[PDB]
């Protein structure tokens, strides 16, 4: 066990990391000849040094977040000459919130972008992507279009610059936006009229602009742009769609955890899920992601049109009957949630 | 429209505590106490009050036949850690107009039997309680 | 599941105290009572708690067919040294699903009867007591 | 070694005060009880409690036929001379396994009970006391 | 039997309308030049197209 | 939950044996003995599991 | 129970397939593997009977 | 007009304290004292008063579930820079006619509790100030 | 996120004084008592105030086991050499957010208690004490 240990040693003062988020995953997919599999990084220096140079920046660049750093990094190497199917067959099976990749041309864009809208209209799972150039009418595609982006002195086009994006936004606490967050690190970026930073804006683009002091994000918008009563202007911001994103995750982590193929489909059990499912919201509720007074019930019209689907007939029933009756294994449930925005927009008149 | 049959007889309760059917039931009781405090009003004779609140008071009596109130509080208890729990009541008796089903949330108990037995008698065991929420499934 | 043979008869009943068996056991009784204190929440209707603590409080009766409190403890209490207990109570019910014993430690009597006779009744002993501490052996 | 023909039956107890043999006794008892105050002690959930002392209490019922109580302490209260006495209790129970007999000491009695009749009814004397010693003859 | 489905989906506020009484049957006798016959009609979102319009309201 | 004496199958082996159904009471034919043989049928009812989940959300 | 989405930890590579197909091979009458966010996990609890009959049903 | 609803319950209180939203308030207090020198005029018997300033004093108490205060003021004052807070106080009871609202500004802390901690009971600071400016948001 | 449960309970506190740690704690209080002086501003109706400085005050209340305080500073004291100390206060309730420990250095007490003792009352020793410095460790 060796003698006795008492070391005191003398140093000068070291440099301060910025702290950790306990949410925001990222994913992003690089290409390099060696070191290929999937790597998990969580602190800046553990990068595996058979990367190239420039893929050490660009993982420097995800690194840097807003107010956090991102709680984690997954990164998935190809050598290439080969589809980027191959890697997001193998990303179907990994949990993460936002994914990125510097290098990509029209068609792989096409891929991510598909691929994407494929996993959440689909499959049921919440994901987005940082993409340079597309024109996606989703949701889940953050349109970034800047170019030449210049970092001390170096030169980034609007594709690779999406790492920094990406690490950004996940960096950003739920309770805030991304609108008018200020990129220090930024120096120039080519020159921008205001008539022209409102066209893009209004066309879905999530771009640089320079204002009063550094340079900084406009506003927080998604690529949606077609606008429908089921889908109004709240699903075209950041923020509300990272709320509810998180909201479908653990809900579908509760039901898929304790009750599909576990117990009965009797009408004591569908009263317990209600039961469960309504806790979940009021936790939500004792931190301020939404508003109080929301509500968790069972959805009587959804059961009496397949109860009539099938050939019962719904005559002298009564409400109480029909609340309870059998419905195969099936369950038919409503709720009603609040959220809100942030400030963003300010009028004062002065009179004088 | 009111007739003797309609009236709700207790043998048709049922109870889940923590989530777990309580087959030993035989009683449940779960009612809300207002605060309210005297108002008098200058030219007024009788005396007013203003509603201030409430507390949550309950009940649980059970047939002994097993170490449930034991086992979810005892060693807890113990280290200082107080545990919270959520009750459903159902009562639905088949000639009474519908059924009343109602969960009693935020749950602490107020004691723990260890041992309570005497000869010649049956075993029973009475576990009052407070609670602050509730939320109503099935009203008739 | 649960049948009417299930509930525990007390007469099924034994105990030990200060590592001897007491055959003249009539009840047997134990429970820890939780200190709770109001708290009001500010926006909040129902009023809440905050757990403090326990008293273990407890009692013992037992047929009159000896001088067993009188040698536990009469002599020290004169003299000013309080002696402490350990007692075990099990409950055995051949009909029940298991068997219920019980360790109650520390325990400090409350009183002592010298005398407490009357013509035409049986004698019996009620002897209250607290606690502190207790190990589960064999739940159910 | 437990039976039911062990219980000691109060009919055959036995009582003398004042060194005198009391023919008309209906009941006797005598208890100590403690004087305890709690005790909280930090890093423990359960409360604990220290002894400091007792107070004897005690009571006698008779059968009326004759004043007995009036002699021993009428004239001497009124004086302002309060007297103390000894008492002696035993119970001997032929089926039982021996005798308990024990002298209570230092009685001061609580009241004095001049007259108390109805008519059809039986004349009895209920007389309370306080003590502060005791000795053990004859424990079992 | 199809594979499980398990949707969570998020959408804009909306209304309801009354509740429906079991009490009321009216017989109407309209004359028209087009889809003769016995028409039973259970709600106003659901009236057949070939009706004029004056004979729709 | 129910079970019973098969009353029909009974019936069906008894023609197979070659007695009489004309003239004979209902409880002659359900009391006959049939050699080493016994009819039964019974009814039950069992239910399915939870697997499939809508829930419509409203912001 | 069921074995109804029950996940396969150990698992972590599956042959990606299309949903319509999943579908297809399901009423088909087989049991297949599917992937999710998370695990892999059996996709419905299901026989290889397909042909019903008025005294076979879909239980 | 009055009625005994209309009189606003503390319950309905919420506090603000350098921007920062403050859950475990139990009461606030803010209030102007004047200060009056008395004048004799002559030929009058009543003797009156100048208005000459006044002087600002509240308090907060909160239930101790973290350490507010000690972040808040703990390291400046040792160092000799005093911070000074701004405050903002809303009464909104549903049954009232309205909500009333306001900033108290300035303000400097009294003192600071580092410990103040007692075995079985729960804990609670109490935080005297004085302030010089208020604002009037909200008013009935 | 603020539920009753999250209140500090004094029964979770613990002491060390000089180093050695104190089990017959029954509270700690501690204390920074601000000097502030009136200053009247021209054009300006409310009075201001500056802060000038502080004076620390505390104290310690034990169960009276042995002669803690005695062996402490009552010889140093009478030949006029003052000791001073340090004191670490932990308060760590499990149903909190964390443990909040502080040291209160350079203190110097107010008094000795020689002897206070009452027929029928359980001992217990008040040490008032002055302080100047504080460091914290482990805060919420």
């Amino acid at each position: 066990i060796g003698l006795p240990s008492i070391n005191i040693s003398f140093k000068e003062l070291a440099t301060t990391v910025k702290e950790r988020s306990a949410r925001g995953i990222i994913a992003m997919v690089l290409k390099d000849a060696k070191a290929l599999g999937l790597n998990e990084i969580h602190e800046k220096e553990d990068i595996p040094v058979d990367l190239s140079a420039e893929n050490k920046e660009y993982i420097n660049l995800a690194l840097m977040g807003n107010v956090n750093t991102p709680n984690k990094l997954l990164v998935y190497v190809i050598e290439g000459e080969a589809d980027i199917q191959t890697a997001l067959d193998f990303l179907e099976t990994k949990e993460f919130n936002y994914l990125c990749m510097p290098k990509a041309v029209e068609a792989d864009k096409t891929a991510i972008k598909n691929w994407i809208i494929k996993l959440r209209d689909i499959d049921k799972v919440k994901v987005k992507a940082v993409l340079g150039k597309v024109v996606g009418n989703h949701e889940g595609i953050i349109n970034f279009t800047t170019e030449d982006v210049l970092v001390g002195e170096k030169k980034y086009s609007v594709d690779e610059f999406t790492s920094r994006v990406a690490g950004l936004i996940a960096g950003t606490p739920l309770s805030q936006s991304v609108t008018y967050t200020k990129l220090s690190d930024v120096v120039d970026i080519p020159k921008m009229t205001k008539v022209d930073a409102e066209s893009r804006v209004n066309k879905g683009e999530l771009i640089l602009i320079k204002e009063a002091g550094a340079i900084r994000i406009a506003r927080g918008v998604n690529s949606l742009t077609e606008l429908t009563a089921e889908k109004g202007e709240m699903f075209q911001k950041i923020k509300i769609v990272d709320t509810l994103d998180i909201i479908h995750s653990d809900i579908r982590k509760v039901i898929i955890d304790d009750y599909i193929g576990k117990v009965t489909n009797s009408y004591d059990n569908k009263c317990l899920l209600i039961v469960a499912i309504k806790s979940y919201l009021e936790e939500l509720e004792k931190s301020a992601l939404i508003e109080s007074d929301s509500t968790v019930e069972i959805d009587f019209e959804a059961q009496k049109s397949y109860l009539k689907s099938k050939g019962v007939d719904l005559s002298y029933m009564t409400l109480q009957e029909i609340k309870e009756a059998n419905t195969g294994s099936k369950v038919f449930l409503k709720a009603k949630i609040k959220v809100l925005d942030a400030m963003e927009d300010i009028d004062l008149s002065i009179e004088i | 429209n009111m007739e003797a049959r309609n009236v709700m007889s207790g043998t048709w309760g049922e109870l889940w505590l923590d989530g777990n059917k309580v087959a030993e039931v035989k009683k449940f009781q779960a009612k809300m106490e207002f605060t309210k405090e005297d108002i008098i009003i200058a030219g007024q004779m009788g005396t007013d009050t203003k509603y201030m609140g409430y507390k949550g008071k309950g009940s649980i009596t059970l047939y002994h036949v097993s170490s449930r109130m034991h086992k979810l509080i005892g060693e807890k208890i113990k280290r200082g850690s107080e545990p919270r729990f959520v009750a459903i009541s159902k009562l639905n008796d088949p000639d009474s107009y519908g059924a009343e089903r109602i969960a009693v949330k935020n749950i602490a108990f107020d004691d723990l039997t260890l041992a309570d037995w005497e000869v010649g008698v049956k075993g029973e065991i009475e576990a009052p309680f407070t609670f602050t929420e509730y939320d109503f499934l099935d009203i008739i």
